[PDB]
């Protein structure tokens, strides 16, 4: 067995405020809370009142490509983004990668934090984490945001340049 | 290699606990093609007639059709074979939905049941791997409520599951077998399935399912996609809403239901109501319908969206089609408010909801006219809708004169007695027809009420339509593009055919022509159920996508056997035989086949006898109804006759 | 510069959650093609839950190597999904978008090749389309944040891989 862990999203609770971006891009500032920045916010909140959407989604995995086709819904007479469900740190957008730089974003769950603080900052409770045990293994290829990031370099401008600035400094 | 079908089945016994794999005979294809026909094969060699509906030896056959998990359009069906207990004939019965795909998709073309289990189990397929699993848990849990629990359990969200209510767990003679949006509904099978301790068969596939020949058959799918969009662009001209375009009947979709609910007689079969249709009922039902109806929803790869899931306040969500709407409104004289209500609750326990409504509009005759006391019914309610739902539970568990009931009008009539046996005015070898009570003899109709092996008029019209049109003009631009007639003739006698006059019913059409239209008719209901084809896209509809010309190209192009339109029709004959001769084993008689005897004001003893007669001799069977030495003969059937001849139901 | 974008335009409120879309998907893409079909090697997958009024066609996206730290389950305007209920990814917490049989990776490629997408043509109900439209140094700054975050000697030695 091994524990698997969700983050349990009440859309219909969600009242658009962005908290959760305030207090996930603040955390991740360096030093921690010295900044703030919902653009680097691994929590990113789809937001227009006029079509009563209010939907939080969280940074997912990384991709180096596109799709080949882009998905958008219509679903009980909503009428969503482009992409408007997809986690990924992708390159057709800015979302879940650092606004000056591309750099990938991925949520955590806070770790080695006491909690996620998205969670604890969103007071009307949209927000949770539970957890399970499951039987089927990990499989994954666990890997470093830091290797991730370099890679995601890399993969954009060439194993040349990098090396290049990597010792220049 | 076998194409179209898998070529294996699984053999269980649930006395032993043994579940086994077997290749089937590849002969027994070209034969009987497959479904109810390979279904049939199977109960005649294998059950004989010293064997009760609840004897451990019945057995309980579930069966996708040939064509089930290939591409073709609608083909879907799933074929539940057994002995009935109610008619104490052979009782098959077709259930749409998914599970007939998944089946072919986890490896296999059938599942036969045999034994019994001493505790109440379930069957777990997933692919090569196949179990049975204790279901003491899910004891007298609804059929539906039963998939869910059992999907949750097991962690397959995409299984699909087959399940008994409470009402197939008591035996009750109509309990049916409900798998989401879709129901093998009548002739008990629901009670065969729970005498034998099974409580429901989940089935998961991710397996191939290959066809011979690719290209061919992909372009037949899509020549037939390519006439739904455009037959719904067409819908028969002049013909009631429901009835003019493809699909299972359309009520979910159309509120229109003037037809039924002004020729169709309410109560236990009892009361026409010629003027209910006003403007008021049609705005309130409407209302009521608008409501109730979350989503029209197909059965697998079909556009037609034949169903709906129904949501009434404060009660869990059901999937409905077809005439089930009206049934418990009609027979309780009620609204469709009411219907929709208590249409979940006999979903749930797993009813007929043919049987069902006239059981208890029977009961209730009964006590009318005091042939039942009110002591029978201790704690009888006071309200006339509280009265139904009062006796559903009575018989679902059967509970006092709930055990009674549950056996079906004709043997509640037969041990009620001082008189019941006159209301059970409404069946056929001790099965309910609809609640049809007309004025002039039908001469097709007639016919098929007579000899109908699935003994529901419903399921054995179609092809040819119900009425005539007036005018020459209209039957003149209806034949114009009519490709589905095995022939021209067939064209002929719809110009022919008058509303009134010489050439008008019942003297028109010919005794001749009557017996050629309840054939086809007929043949074409039977090569659906083998091939696994749902009749709202072949024989149930007016000029369907499918039809006796195209059918063989699709057999020949998927399963990769020889076929044309000649070899197709004796194929359908072949097995249609074969059932007939499995009811003759079991004491079927010409006695037998005949309509309630009210069942038309007008009637004519010698137009009728000649209609039989004439309809035998096409049949190549007896003036008893039995099929002869010379038709089982061409037919393949060698083995029925001479057993035939042993048994002495045919003199040597 | 301007390049093309598809985008799959999916009406799940006229899904009737026949999964024709499957079938057709699958049976295209069989080896030679419509030799046979199989849902699971589909790139369409739908959600399909009648008893929660759920009809979601969903179309195989990219290629993750390692599953979310946390999977994500949402509510939306009175219906609870499935976790990851929305997500493309060919992924290993599951089976979608993978073959059933060497659990390799599907991709929804529109057909590329064909005279239109299958799935679209085998929805007749029309709840699917596909259509087009035209589109139009930060390294460095990128690999500063990654030495202030994970240390100067960190990203030297990574640099050699
Ligand atoms: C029921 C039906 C409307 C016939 O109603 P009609 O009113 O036309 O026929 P009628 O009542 O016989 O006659 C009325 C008057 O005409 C008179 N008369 C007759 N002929 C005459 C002549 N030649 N000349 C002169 N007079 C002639 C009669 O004497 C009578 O006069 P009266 O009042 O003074 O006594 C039509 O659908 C039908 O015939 N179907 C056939 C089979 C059937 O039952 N179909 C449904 C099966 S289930 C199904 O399909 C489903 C589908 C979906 C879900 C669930 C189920
Ligand atoms: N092959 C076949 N398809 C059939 C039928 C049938 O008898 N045989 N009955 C039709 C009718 S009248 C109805 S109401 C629906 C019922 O679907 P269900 O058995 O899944 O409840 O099946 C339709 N498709
Ligand atoms: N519980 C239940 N009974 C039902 C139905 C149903 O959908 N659910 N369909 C009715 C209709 S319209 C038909 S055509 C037949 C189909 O009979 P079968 O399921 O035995 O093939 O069952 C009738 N009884
Ligand atoms: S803090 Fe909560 S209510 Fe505010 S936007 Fe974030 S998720 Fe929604
Ligand atoms: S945002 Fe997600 S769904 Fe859209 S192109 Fe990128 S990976 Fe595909
Ligand atoms: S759990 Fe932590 S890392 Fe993830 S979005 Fe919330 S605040 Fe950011
Ligand atoms: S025509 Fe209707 S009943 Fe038949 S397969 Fe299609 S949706 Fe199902
Ligand atoms: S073919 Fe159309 S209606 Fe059917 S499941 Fe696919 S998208 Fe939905
Ligand atoms: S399926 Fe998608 S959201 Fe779920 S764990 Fe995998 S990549 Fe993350
Ligand atoms: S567009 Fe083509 S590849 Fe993509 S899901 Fe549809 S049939 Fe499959
Ligand atoms: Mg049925
Ligand atoms: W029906």
């Amino acid at each position: 067995k091994r524990i698997v862990k969700t983050i349990n999203i009440d859309a219909d609770k969600c009242n658009g405020c962005r908290a959760c971006e305030v207090i996930c891009s603040a955390f991740h500032a360096m030093p921690p809370y010295s900044s703030n920045n919902p653009a680097r916010s691994r929590v990113r909140v789809v937001r227009d009142p006029l079509r009563d959407i209010y939907v939080p989604l969280y940074a997912g995995e990384y991709t180096e490509s596109e799709c080949i086709g882009r998905d958008k819904f219509i679903i009980d007479g909503k009428e969503y983004d482009e992409c408007g469900f997809c986690r990924a740190s992708c390159p057709s957008r800015d979302l879940f990668r650092e606004p000056d730089s591309g750099l990938p974003l991925k949520c955590d769950l806070c770790d080695g934090e006491p909690e996620p603080l998205c969670v604890k900052w969103c007071l009307v409770g949209a927000l949770s984490v539970t957890e399970r045990e499951v039987e089927e293994p990990d499989e994954s290829v666990k890997r470093t945001e830091m290797e991730i990031g370099l890679e995601s370099l890399i993969s954009r401008f060439g194993a040349d340049v990098v090396a290049d600035t990597v010792e220049q400094l | 290699m076998r194409y179209a079908e898998t070529g294996y089945v699984l053999e269980v016994d649930l006395t032993k606990g043994s579940i086994e794999r077997v290749a089937t005979d590849p002969r027994d294809t070209e034969l009987y093609l497959g479904g109810l026909g390979t279904n049939a094969k199977i109960l005649w060699d294998r059950v004989p007639p010293e064997v009760e509906p609840f004897s451990p030896e019945n057995l309980l056959i579930f069966a996708a059709g040939l064509l089930c998990g290939t591409p073709a359009t609608g083909c879907n069906r799933t074929i539940v074979s057994t002995v009935s207990p109610q008619t104490k004939l052979m009782a098959f019965s077709m259930m749409g939905g998914f599970w007939a795909p998944e089946l072919k998709y986890a490896g296999y073309d059938k599942i036969i049941f045999r034994g019994k289990s001493p505790e109440l189990v379930y069957l777990y397929i997933n692919n090569d791997k196949v179990e049975i699993r204790d279901a003491s848990h899910l004891k007298g849990k609804g059929a539906i409520e039963t998939a869910e629990i059992i999907k949750k359990e097991l962690n397959e969200p995409r299984a699909q599951v087959a399940a008994i209510g409470k009402a197939g767990e008591n035996r009750v003679f109509y309990a049916s077998i409900e798998q989401g949006r879709s129901s093998a509904s009548r002739g008990g099978i629901g009670a065969v399935m729970g005498d034998k301790g099974l409580k429901a068969v989940v089935v998961r596939g991710t397996k191939d399912l290959c066809v011979a020949k690719p290209e061919e058959y992909i372009g037949l799918c899509n020549e037939v996609l390519d006439y739904i969009k455009h037959r719904e662009e067409n819908p028969i001209p002049d013909v009631m809403p429901i009835l003019a375009g493809l699909g299972s009947p359309q009520e979910m979709k159309v509120h229109d239901e003037k037809w039924h609910t002004e020729n169709f007689n309410w109560g236990n079969a009892r009361t026409r109501r010629k003027d209910f249709w006003t403007d008021e009922v049609s705005h309130a039902w409407e209302k009521t319908m608008d409501k109730a109806r979350t989503r029209l929803i197909s059965c697998y790869n079909c556009p037609m969206k034949c169903g709906a899931t129904i949501s009434m306040e404060g009660l869990p969500t059901y999937m409905m089609k077809c005439f089930t709407k009206l049934t418990y409104t009609m027979a309780a004289y009620s609204d469709l408010d009411f219907g929709l209500r208590i249409a979940q609750k006999a979903t749930e326990y797993g009813l007929d909801g043919f049987s069902a409504p006239q059981v208890m509009a029977f009961a209730f005759e009964l006590l009318e006219k005091g042939i039942l006391k009110d002591s029978d019914f201790p704690g009888l309610p006071e309200g006339n809708e509280e009265r139904f739902f009062y006796l559903l539970d009575k018989i679902v568990n059967r509970d006092g004169i709930g055990d009674i009931l549950a056996n079906g009008t004709y043997w509640a009539a037969q041990e009620i007695g001082n008189g019941a046996e006159d209301y059970a005015h409404n069946n056929i070898k001790k099965h309910e027809q609809l609640p049809l009570k007309l004025s002039m003899l039908n001469p097709i109709y007639y016919l098929m009420y007579c000899t109908g092996e699935k003994i529901n008029i419903t399921q054995i019209e179609g092809q040819f339509p119900q009425a005539p049109y007036p005018k020459l003009e209209q039957r003149e631009a209806f034949v114009e593009d009519w490709i589905q007639v095995p022939d021209e003739k067939f064209k002929k006698i719809f110009l022919e055919w008058e509303p009134r006059g010489e050439k008008s019913m019942p003297n028109f059409p010919t005794v001749d022509m009557c017996c050629d239209i309840v054939d086809w008719q007929e043949m074409m209901h039977y090569i659906d159920d083998a091939l696994g084809q749902c009749a709202g896209l072949s024989s149930f509809p007016l000029k369907p996508p499918y039809h006796i010309h195209n059918y063989p190209k699709f057999i020949a192009a998927g399963a990769g056997i020889e076929m044309d339109t000649e070899k197709l029709k004796k194929a359908a004959k072949r097995y249609r035989t074969l059932v007939r001769a499995f009811n003759i084993r079991r004491g079927m008689r010409r006695v037998d086949e005949q309509p309630p005897a009210n069942h038309w004001k007008n009637r004519f003893p010698e137009l009728e006898k000649e209609l039989l007669d004439s309809y035998y001799k096409l049949k190549g069977w007896n003036d008893d109804g039995i099929p002869t030495k010379e038709t089982l003969d061409d037919l393949g059937l060698g083995y029925v006759g001479d057993e035939f001849i042993k048994r002495g139901i045919l003199s040597a």
